[PDB]
């Protein structure tokens, strides 16, 4: 992303595609390494009534 | 003395030439060959360390046993090892090449390639990461760096 | 509840087709450039 | 007691197949010592072939000796073609193994196995 | 003082091979989105020294089944013919100024095949023999056009003299009148030197290493440096043929710097073709140089015979 | 719902025949491939400078084993052998007895790191979070039996890497 | 192939190159199994030594019927002229 | 004289880079390292068996087109003659005869390989 | 060793041969030097070499024998050769040309100081000269391999295994039934 515009233009000419829109090197746009604590949902049988195992 | 300095600098020269020009042979066996290929991949890049593939055993330095050594390919591993010039080294990659691994109690698994070849570095994992395999290669380079061939020869 | 979910409007468009964008000159222009180089070299 | 055969209808055809297999191994052994460049004599390999055939000289069931002939010809196919190596041929010579104690007294001395 | 001249020819073109190994691995690295060697020296500048010292201290391993006289005599001839094809090359003044230096280059191209050939035969192995006869299947394909292309490019020169090939191109580059011969000569020098897409002798994936699959280190270095000496020599020969520079008779350094950067661009082009293409099946090689390049080469040979007669542009032989 | 790869008949007008013949004689696609290789030449390569830069990992990562302790000094392993019962390689070997203050604790707790398959069944079967599979992966050995960990080496790995294992479990435990 | 006497003496030469048979009891009318004390495979390798010396392939059903060297020399007389 | 000095120098430090390659390192020779290499296992028979050439008609025809570039080679010199129509006619006749030979080897399927 | 350890088991091998020996490999690696020089054509000294697996079995069966404490063993082969027909048999198993010549005292002790001039391993030395031409003594009073229950293996079973390494290529694939054995004394 720090490639100068002469090398950036030569590189786009040599590939034939627009390369800065689709860079295979990852930058600030990817997810944060430290994520907030989650709250996972419980299944359908987490009930206190009408929840017999035989049914 | 003077000659101790001479053989010490010659040992440092040949240990440098052998640790910074390790040529591993193209030898995979199992899942660990994928992660050995990722140790050759452009993220980790073995080739910057002087570590480049040579397909024949005659033209290679270290044999990375990467995968499971069965009973059917144990003599093939040994004859590949024998057809390496000296100095030859072995890096054991993965649990099956270390000690039998996940197939340890099998009828057709050589329980570790240390039954077959002399093993220098044991790289643990199932598979070890390509970062851990590159760690094992750099520890092999540290083991080559502290060799004392000509110092022992001048002292013998 | 907090869970790894896609956003409200969904993710953006993701291209998946062959995109080979047909660059270069045509045939006659390349033959003309080559034969012009031949004629300049011969002269 | 009516079973289905494999190749042999009785013991005579079965012994014929064992005899042809012994002929084939006896022809094969000098080439086996030669091309594998083994460190034994040709007579020693022929003795090992004799021992491996006399190991199974007690069977009176035609299907079992037919399967032994089939397995022996598979061994011979892996020998004529170089599919086995020096190691797979020399596994018939139990050389690195120590000779086991055979009498009662030394088995009593060294271990618990009867 | 001529021995000093021979040594100042042949030692820097071994060090150019040595640092070409670093250039090869780093340009092949960055073209493959990785890095090359950059750890051993400052950005890799000492990696060839370790790669050179390592091979001459590793065990030499003469095999059992090998014909040992030919097995040792083949890399000696390989490195000898790697060195002796530099001596008529005008830089702008060659070491050995030959009247017939082009045919000297062609004859020592033909004789260099026996290095690979006797090395693959003498090392009594099977992949070595397969590579040694794929060397024949490649050589009978490239030599049967390597002479006619080089013949037709000298019909505008006047003689087989490499030094006159600078005077010939004083007005125009010789790639302008003979660009089909140039773009066919470049492929014939690719196929000549066993460089990709024409590896086919040291074919890493068909064979193991092919003709030198038995050569362990020490005798193996004299094929590696021979191959790289042949590619540097051959790009210099292609530069002299088709991209000849300005020669000041009072300042030879202008010509030397100019054809140095041109031959470096051609060697980088070799490494850049090696980093981009699959490899031929060696019948498709033979169905290329015989069925595609040879008829068009004969046509261009007729053209470059009859064209100086047509335009009264027959060059002098003096 | 299906498509035909390579079912394009090439056009047979003089324009496209001349284009294909100039492609044959002037090598258009070979220059296209060289252009793409040259386009990767001028890029910043993806080579991280190991060992000074490390590849990215998650707090779920499964590396070297370690026995944790409670925040009182008492070790968490109460000798229940779920980890060796679930261990698909049988790398774990446990033997126990009541110690001097009557607590159910282990005497032998061995993990063969050359049988271990690093699949983390022991850390997800352990009901007290005693055995965990920590974040270290650069623990290569020059000798085979140095990868045969007994209880003391696993407790030292716990006391070595606890300041990181506690934070990985703190960031991860809500997914479990 | 020339004489019957040379073929009989050549059978005796084969069986005196053979190492298990007692040369003292070895006669033309001596039986292999119940007199010379031979295993069946010993008689089979006798037949293969006859194939090595005489130079013609001997099948199975007519080599199992060869229990003395007189039967051997008669079978060699049957497959040739003499 | 200078050419022979140059060839002797190149041959000399070709064979001085071989005798410092055999006599410098430490050798541990045993009769499995010097065995033939056939990818881990033993070679099924020797490599001195007939390795059959399929490109053999093209290999003969290399010898009959290699004489053509012994005939067609003085064309940079033969253009300097004072009989130029005859020289041009014989030159284009020799390249045409080479082309007729190559066309006959084309149409009779000789450049194709066997099997 | 005897006077500081009273129960020392001292073992006397005569001439040990194996894959990495310096007895048969000493004989086989003198071919390009000029024709294997000897004193009086090497027919005045008598040897009986012993095989290394028999030596090893004797050492370990002396480890496991309590009756070998204080004893002194002499591990010798089953057959005694001269030196000349031994070198005959070595070059005949290796399928090598054999052109001997006698070399007396006058300069064959000086090829010692001719061939340790470098600080490497000397290829031959004058002590090795004095020991190759020294006959093996026969000590009937000392016990040997057969007194430990170790069968002494002759040279005609293992010389092919030692000396197949030195055959060039034109007689590598040969047989053990090629060489007529060396005459005993
Ligand atoms: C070929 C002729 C020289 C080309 C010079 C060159 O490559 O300039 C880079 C420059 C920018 O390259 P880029 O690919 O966009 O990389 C951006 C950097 O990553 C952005 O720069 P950076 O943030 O990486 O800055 C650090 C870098 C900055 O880079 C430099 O200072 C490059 C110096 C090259 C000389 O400096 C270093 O890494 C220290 C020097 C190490 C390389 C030394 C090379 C010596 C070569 C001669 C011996 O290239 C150009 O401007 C185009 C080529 C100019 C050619 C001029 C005509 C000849
Ligand atoms: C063109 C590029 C290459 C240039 C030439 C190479 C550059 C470096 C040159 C000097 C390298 C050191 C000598 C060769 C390597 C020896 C390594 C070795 O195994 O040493 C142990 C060997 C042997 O030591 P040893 O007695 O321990 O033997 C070990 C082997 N066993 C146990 C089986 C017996 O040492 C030598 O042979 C000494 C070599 C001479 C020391 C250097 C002299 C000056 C050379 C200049
Ligand atoms: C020396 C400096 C550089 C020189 C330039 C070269 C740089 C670029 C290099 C690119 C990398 C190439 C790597 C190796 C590739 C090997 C494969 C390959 O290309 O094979 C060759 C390919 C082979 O094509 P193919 O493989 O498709 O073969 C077709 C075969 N059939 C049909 C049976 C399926 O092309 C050629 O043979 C072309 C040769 C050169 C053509 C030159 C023509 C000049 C113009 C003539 C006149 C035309 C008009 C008519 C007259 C008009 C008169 C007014
Ligand atoms: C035609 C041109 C041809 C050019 C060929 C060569 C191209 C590359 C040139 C070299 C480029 C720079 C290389 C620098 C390498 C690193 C040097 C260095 O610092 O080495 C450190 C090493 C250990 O030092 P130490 O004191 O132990 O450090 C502990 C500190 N607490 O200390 C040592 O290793 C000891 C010192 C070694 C120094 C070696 C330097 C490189 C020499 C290369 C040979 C060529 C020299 C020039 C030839 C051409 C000009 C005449
Ligand atoms: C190098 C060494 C290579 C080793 C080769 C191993 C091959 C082993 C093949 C084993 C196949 C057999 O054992 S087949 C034998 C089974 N036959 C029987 O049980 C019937 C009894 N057979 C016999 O007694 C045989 O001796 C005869 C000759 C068939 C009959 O003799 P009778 O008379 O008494
Ligand atoms: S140690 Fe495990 S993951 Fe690695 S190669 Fe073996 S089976 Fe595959
Ligand atoms: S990670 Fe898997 S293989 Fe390793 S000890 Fe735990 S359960 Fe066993
Ligand atoms: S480590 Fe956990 S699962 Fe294993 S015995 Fe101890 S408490 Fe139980």
């Amino acid at each position: 992303a720090s490639a100068t515009r002469l090398i950036q233009g030569l590189r786009n000419w040599a590939s034939g595609r627009d390369l800065q829109a689709k860079l295979q090197l990852r930058y600030q746009e990817i997810s944060k390494r430290t994520q907030p604590p989650p709250k996972l949902p419980v299944g359908p049988s987490h009930r206190l009534s009408n929840n017999y195992y035989c049914a | 003395s003077r000659g101790e300095y001479v053989v010490a600098k010659l040992d440092d020269l040949i240990n440098w030439a052998r640790r910074s020009s390790l040529w591993p042979m193209t030898f995979g066996l199992a899942c660990c060959a994928v992660e050995m290929m990722h140790m050759a991949a452009p993220r980790y890049d073995m080739d910057r360390f002087g570590v480049v593939f040579r397909a024949s055993p005659r033209q290679s330095d270290v044999m990375i046993v990467a995968g499971t050594l069965t009973n059917k390919m144990a003599p093939a591993l040994r004859k590949v090892y024998d057809q390496m010039p000296e100095p030859r080294y072995v890096v054991s990659m993965g649990s099956c090449a270390n000690g039998g691994g996940y197939y340890h109690y099998s009828y057709s698994v050589v329980r570790g390639c240390d039954r077959i070849v002399p093993v220098d570095i044991y790289v643990p994992g199932c598979p070890p990461t390509a970062e851990a395999l590159l760690y094992g290669i750099l520890q092999l380079q540290k083991k080559i760096k502290r060799e004392k061939r000509l110092r022992i020869w001048y002292r013998r | 509840v907090k869970q790894d979910m896609p956003p409200v409007g969904g993710y953006g468009p993701i291209d998946y087709k062959r995109n080979l964008p047909r660059r270069g000159l045509s045939g006659y222009s390349m033959f003309a450039v080559g034969i012009g180089a031949l004629l300049f070299g011969y002269w | 007691t009516s079973v289905k055969p494999i190749f042999s209808r009785d013991m005579n055809e079965a012994k014929r197949r064992v005899r042809e297999l012994y002929r084939a191994w006896y022809r094969e052994v000098p080439n086996t010592v030669h091309l594998f460049q083994l460190d034994i004599s040709v007579k020693q390999g022929r003795d090992k072939v004799r021992e491996m055939f006399k190991k199974n000289a007690h069977v009176t069931d035609p299907r079992v000796v037919d399967l032994l002939v089939i397995k022996g010809k598979m061994e011979l196919e892996e020998t004529i073609n170089v599919w086995k190596q020096r190691t797979h041929v020399m596994r018939f010579f139990h050389e690195t193994e120590a000779p086991r104690p055979k009498d009662f007294l030394s088995k009593f001395y060294v271990g618990h196995d009867p | 003082m001529f021995m000093i001249n021979v040594l100042t020819l042949i030692i820097p073109i071994l060090l150019a091979v040595a640092f070409l190994t670093l250039v090869e691995r780093k340009v092949l690295g960055y073209m493959q989105f990785r890095k090359g060697p950059n750890v051993v020296g400052p950005y890799g500048l000492l990696q060839p020294i370790a790669d050179a010292i390592k091979l001459f201290i590793k065990e030499p391993l003469r095999p059992a089944t090998s014909s040992i006289s030919m097995f040792i005599l083949a890399p000696i001839l390989a490195l000898t013919l790697a060195l002796t094809m530099w001596i008529p090359l005008p830089m702008p003044y060659p070491l050995i100024n030959m009247n017939l230096g082009v045919l000297f280059m062609l004859a020592m191209s033909s004789l260099a095949v026996y290095s690979i050939l006797w090395s693959g035969w003498a090392s009594n192995s099977k992949y070595a023999l397969i590579g040694a006869l794929r060397a024949v299947a490649q050589t009978i394909s490239y030599e049967v056009t390597l002479a006619i292309i080089l013949l037709s490019v000298l019909l505008m020169n006047g003689s087989f003299t490499l030094s006159t090939l600078i005077i010939t191109q004083e007005q125009v580059w010789l790639i302008f009148p003979a660009w089909p011969l140039a773009m066919m000569w470049f492929i014939s020098t690719l196929a000549e030197t066993n460089r990709a897409p024409f590896d086919l002798t040291e074919g890493e994936s068909e064979l193991v290493s092919g003709f030198n699959v038995e050569y362990a280190a020490g005798p193996f270095a004299l094929f590696f440096m021979a191959e790289y000496a042949n590619i540097i020599m051959m790009n210099i020969f292609t530069t002299t043929l088709f991209l000849g520079a300005f020669h000041n008779p009072y300042m030879p350094e202008l010509y030397t710097i100019n054809f140095t950067i041109k031959s470096l661009l051609l060697s980088i082009t070799f490494l850049w073709i090696r980093a981009s293409y699959p490899r031929f099946r060696y019948d498709q090689l033979m169905h290329l140089l015989w069925k595609n390049f040879l008829p068009l080469t004969l046509a261009l040979c007729m053209w470059h015979v009859s064209l100086p007669i047509l335009l009264s542009s027959i060059p002098p032989q003096t | 719902t299906y498509k035909y790869v390579n079912l394009r008949e090439p056009s047979m007008d003089m324009k496209s025949v001349t284009d294909r013949a100039a492609q044959t004689l002037l090598w258009t696609e070979l220059i296209r491939g060289l252009g793409m290789t040259l386009s990767y030449l001028f890029r910043e390569p993806a080579t991280i400078n190991y060992p000074f830069e490390k590849g990215p990992l998650s707090p779920r990562f499964r590396g070297e084993h370690a026995l944790r302790r409670y925040p009182s000094g008492e070790e968490r392993c109460i000798a229940c052998k779920l980890c060796e019962a679930v261990c698909p390689a049988q790398a774990i070997t446990i033997e126990a007895e009541p110690r001097a203050d009557g607590s159910r604790r282990t005497t032998r707790y061995d993990i063969d790191m050359t049988k271990c398959i690093y699949c983390g069944f022991c850390q997800e079967a352990c009901p007290v979070d005693a055995i965990v599979e920590g974040p270290n992966f650069e623990f290569s050995t020059e000798t085979h039996e140095e990868l045969l960990y007994n209880k003391e080496k696993l407790l030292n790995n716990g006391d070595k890497w606890e300041a990181e294992i506690a934070a990985n479990i703190q960031a991860d435990y809500l997914y479990r | 192939p020339l004489t019957l006497e040379g073929i009989k003496d050549r059978v005796l030469y084969v069986l005196k190159l053979y190492d298990k048979i007692d040369p003292e009891k070895l006669s033309v009318n001596s039986h292999f199994m119940k007199d010379l004390g031979l295993d069946s495979l010993d008689q089979v390798e006798i037949i293969m030594a006859m194939e090595d010396e005489f130079g013609f392939e001997i099948p199975d059903i007519d080599a199992e019927k060869l229990m003395c060297p007189q039967e051997i020399v008669d079978y060699i007389a049957d497959k040739k002229d003499v | 004289m200078n050419l022979m000095i140059t060839l002797l120098t190149n041959f000399t430090l070709a064979t001085l880079l071989v005798t410092i390659a055999f006599w410098l390192p430490q050798l541990n020779v045993y009769s499995e390292k010097t065995s033939p290499y056939e990818c881990g296992f033993d070679p099924m028979g020797s490599a001195r068996l007939p390795f059959s050439m399929k490109f053999f008609l093209v290999a003969i025809t290399f010898l009959l087109f290699d004489l053509e570039i012994a005939l067609l080679l003085p064309l940079p010199w033969a253009s300097q003659t004072t009989n130029l129509n005859t020289m041009l006619t014989m030159a284009l006749l020799l390249i045409f005869l080479l082309a007729v030979s190559l066309a006959y080897e084309w149409t009779q399927k000789g450049l194709e390989w066997t099997e | 060793v005897r006077e500081t350890f009273p129960e020392a088991t001292i073992i006397k091998p005569a001439d040990i041969f194996g894959r990495e020996d310096r007895f048969l490999n000493y004989f086989a690696n003198i071919r390009w030097f000029g024709g294997v020089p000897l004193i009086s054509l090497g027919k005045k000294t008598v040897k009986q070499p012993v095989y290394i697996v028999d030596v090893t079995k004797g050492i370990i069966n002396a480890i496991k024998d309590p009756d070998a404490r204080g004893k002194t063993f002499a591990f010798v082969g089953p057959n005694r050769y001269l030196l000349f027909d031994l070198v005959q048999y070595v070059f005949a198993v290796a399928h090598r040309p054999f052109l001997p010549y006698p070399m007396p005292h006058f300069a064959y002790r000086w090829i010692g100081r001719l061939f340790e001039i470098s600080p490497f391993e000397p290829w031959t030395t004058r002590d090795k000269v004095e020991r190759i031409h020294t006959t093996d003594r026969t000590l009937p009073h000392l016990p040997g391999l057969e007194d430990l229950g170790v069968q002494a293996t002759p040279l005609e079973l293992k010389a092919i295994e030692v000396l197949r390494r030195h055959r060039t290529y034109r007689w590598l694939s040969s047989e053990i039934e090629d060489v007529q054995p060396a005459k005993t004394v």
